[PDB]
């Protein structure tokens, strides 16, 4: 027997789309942490144009979608920062919203430019999106994401809150 | 991230304890937030530009008021473990201004924080013991308790708006995991003496006025997670005197506490990273330790051994040493 | 324990970045930057330069 | 031939209170019980 | 919602006692242990 | 031997009203029932 | 293209970067590794000694 | 490395023994740093310069 | 108490350690402070006990 | 055996049509959502001009 991705690729020799959601995500850094969700490949589901295998509640949406400036955009000032990569989780609606991208090495870097050399930003670029990558809502939780919220549900029982706020 | 943590993700608990789970997650990344925020002036033409600030503080033209610093002290009050460690001796401290736990005739008392600090302590109690003239049983107890006091850190501010001299002409602090920009490390600069706070904080202090004045910075408040500063409003505000910078002391037991200052060594350097978590430890336990050792003292002597009620029993050995190891939580 | 860090060292890395670098680094008298603050956008584009010829041209 | 036994017993009066017990010097550490009941035999020959 | 939540601990200060426990009526009698700790939550909408 | 027997009834006299049980530290969390019954038997020896 | 552990995930970032510029660093104080950047500049209290006995550095 | 010295790497030994493992190596970590730490006059254009020193004194 | 920290113009200079603990010493040569770079000094500092 | 929409694929070697309706559709943001309707691949139906 086999399982796995790794029958997946055998039965339809084609890869695997790297892009995936459902994992955690830094929102101060912009950074991608451990999987929150999981991701099983028993159904062998490819894309619908049949040249990426995804996971089985993750659907995908083709739009094919290219972009192409032929200008710029002037950024003055590094309060209003567009982060290029991670634009939409950061404008989210919250008390925190000022600080989400603060500590990225894409902001860090551009405030240090701003402030050392008195300048102005500009940005030129070509876009080229592909796919977008959704989870299905009827999705459970990863392997071990799971154990360490039980960790933290045993000491609740035990009227152990400082050890339940550390972990 | 709390969003998924519902009943929904997570059938095989009840209902409201894993609303106590994303209660305590909805916490933990709310707290993350609030020690990476850094209020201070943003425009970088203003003169009191606050490098290493994310969030405008609203207050880029300040006055320049200088103001007088009227010294720390703070209380003990010993709860549990008498006699033993002696908590309120080595985390007890009174105002060099006045000798006392109070503030002088121009100044009054602001209360910064109030909780609870723990130290272990220890006890080893030994016998032996001999049975039939071989077999010689010794025990060795090592109980470890936890000994507990109440400290309360205030704070005096100039109230009377008519002082002489304002006192103790330095501002700048250094914990146990920080140190002083003065100095660049855990030290005091020429001719200062350190005023212990709240477990750790050692804030350098001098009144010498002519070999202090190399070194005095311009002080600006304390103020922490509960408590504001009054250095604004002639409660409080928390905010900042006007013209200052906000600064991090360290953090007790998940409350930060803040100090203010002018001096534009404190702003520039690079940008920090981010405080990640944890920001607290795991708390202290009391516990308990034995070894019992079995010697005998000849041959021709047998032992049989059950070591408990699932164990067979065994043919004992010259010398045995069993351990153990006892916790209890709270 | 101090075995241990001769052994093991002082961190344990949990997260590395694999890729590569090519790296120019000159040294440059301290008293060649000290004109202005104009001078030294001309110095730093000067290296970036002289750092393109050195790859393509043999 | 002249004997000795004993019984030692440990109860723990409590939850939220573990345990951990080194029977001996080939055991290795085992998480304990509420009451663990160690037992021993003693003999010497005349 | 209001709630409820109660914790029985049951601790036998001696060993020389068995115990027999039968948790429900579905379930079979089982032997017991020096320390038990059952516990629920109880929750009613409205 | 002296003995010991007791018998828990919990009766939930409404709907709308869920419960979860967690009978003992090695079971885990169980939906509960409207009627439980537990039983207990104690035996001391001497 | 590559066999990993199974208890190590690999992010996808193919990132290229290219500077037309340069970068001073006039003082040996606040130095840039350029290598182990990250694991150097940990909030600490022996941050100012993290790999000052390094080759490149030294 | 002490914050992988914990109770849930080292399942096989009681608590607060892994927390004196944890915290004799700790010790060990910091007592490295403080022996390679040469504090001294860093300016090179000071006629008291301090090669071979890593921190600056502030003096 | 004092600051163990330099007079003032003289240079730290390491003796050597008495089990765990340095002692230092403070001078003004020039031949004490410069030369090349000293690489670190590896653990173990102790020796295990008679 | 074999089902869904790889036997149809390995028995005719052609193509999904990949813009299918029946999804869900936020008229705000102009951004689709999850599947609303069911989609089956039982009867191995392809476009008149196959
Ligand atoms: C080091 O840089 C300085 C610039 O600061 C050079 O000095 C200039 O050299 C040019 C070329 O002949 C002269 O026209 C200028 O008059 C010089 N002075 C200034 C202030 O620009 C210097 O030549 C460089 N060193 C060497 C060895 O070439
Ligand atoms: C949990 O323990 C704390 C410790 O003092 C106590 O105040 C609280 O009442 C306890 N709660 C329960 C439900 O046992």
């Amino acid at each position: 027997d086999e399982v796995g991705v790794q029958k997946c690729k055998n039965a339809l020799k084609l890869p695997v789309l790297e892009v995936l959601p459902g994992g955690g995500w830094d929102n101060l850094r912009n950074v991608d942490m451990g999987r929150v969700m999981e991701l099983t490949y028993s159904n062998c589901r490819t894309t619908e144009d049949g040249q990426y295998i995804i996971p089985d509640e993750i659907f995908t949406i083709p739009q094919k979608q290219s972009n192409l400036e032929m200008n710029s955009e002037i950024l003055e000032s590094w309060a209003n920062y567009q982060s290029s990569t991670s634009y939409s989780i950061n404008t989210e609606l919250s008390l925190f919203s000022k600080v989400n991208g603060k500590f990225s090495t894409e902001f860090q870097r551009m405030k240090t430019l701003q402030v050392k050399d008195q300048a102005i930003t500009t940005r030129v670029q070509v876009r080229n999106l592909v796919y977008t990558v959704k989870i299905n809502p009827t999705l459970e939780l990863s392997s071990g994401f799971r154990k360490e919220l039980l960790d933290i549900s045993d000491r609740l029982e035990n009227n152990q809150t400082r050890m339940a706020t550390y972990l | 991230l709390h969003f998924f943590i519902n009943p929904n993700m997570l059938p095989d608990l009840p209902g409201p304890l894993v609303k106590k789970v994303s209660k305590t997650v909805e916490t933990a990344v709310k707290r993350y937030y609030t020690f990476n925020t850094y209020p201070g002036c943003t425009d970088l033409n203003s003169p009191n530009f606050n490098f290493q600030a994310n969030t405008d503080d609203g207050s880029c033209e300040g006055k320049m008021t200088n103001f007088s610093f009227g010294g720390v002290y703070q209380e003990c009050t010993q709860l549990s473990g008498n006699r033993d460690v002696l908590l309120c001796q080595k985390l007890e401290q009174k105002n060099p201004l006045t000798g006392d736990f109070s503030c002088p005739s121009g100044y009054s008392p602001v209360h910064l924080l109030s909780q609870i600090h723990e130290e272990g302590y220890n006890h080893l109690e030994c016998h032996r013991k001999c049975t039939l003239k071989v077999f010689c049983k010794t025990v060795c107890e090592d109980v470890f308790q936890v000994a507990k006091a109440e400290f309360r850190a205030f704070w005096c501010v100039a109230s009377s708006q008519v002082p002489e001299n304002s006192g103790l002409l330095f501002g700048g602090l250094f914990s146990s995991k920080s140190i002083n920009p003065m100095t660049n490390a855990q030290s005091c600069p020429a001719g200062y003496f350190p005023l212990r706070l709240f477990e750790n904080l050692k804030v350098c202090v001098s009144q010498d006025y002519e070999l202090g004045s190399r070194f005095a910075v311009p002080f600006g408040g304390f103020f922490s997670c509960t408590v504001g500063n009054p250095l604004v409003d002639p409660p409080s505000l928390k905010k900042c005197p006007g013209g200052f910078s906000q600064h991090p002391a360290l953090i007790s037991d998940g409350c930060q506490v803040s100090y203010c200052v002018k001096s534009g060594l404190f702003t520039g350097g690079s940008l920090p990273p981010a405080r990640l978590p944890p920001f607290t430890r795991p708390p202290l336990m009391s516990q308990a330790a034995t070894n019992t050792v079995i010697v005998t003292n000849s041959e021709n002597a047998r032992s049989w051994i059950k070591d408990s009620q699932t164990h067979q029993w065994r043919l004992g050995e010259p010398i045995e040493l069993r351990r153990a190891m006892n916790v209890i939580h709270g | 324990a101090e075995l241990l860090v001769l052994n093991y060292g002082t961190h344990v890395t949990t997260s590395v970045d694999a890729g590569a670098a090519l790296i120019q680094e000159d040294h440059l008298r301290a008293s060649f930057l000290q004109d202005s603050q104009s001078s030294r956008s001309a110095v730093t584009a000067s290296a970036g330069l002289a750092f393109q010829n050195t790859v393509n041209f043999k």
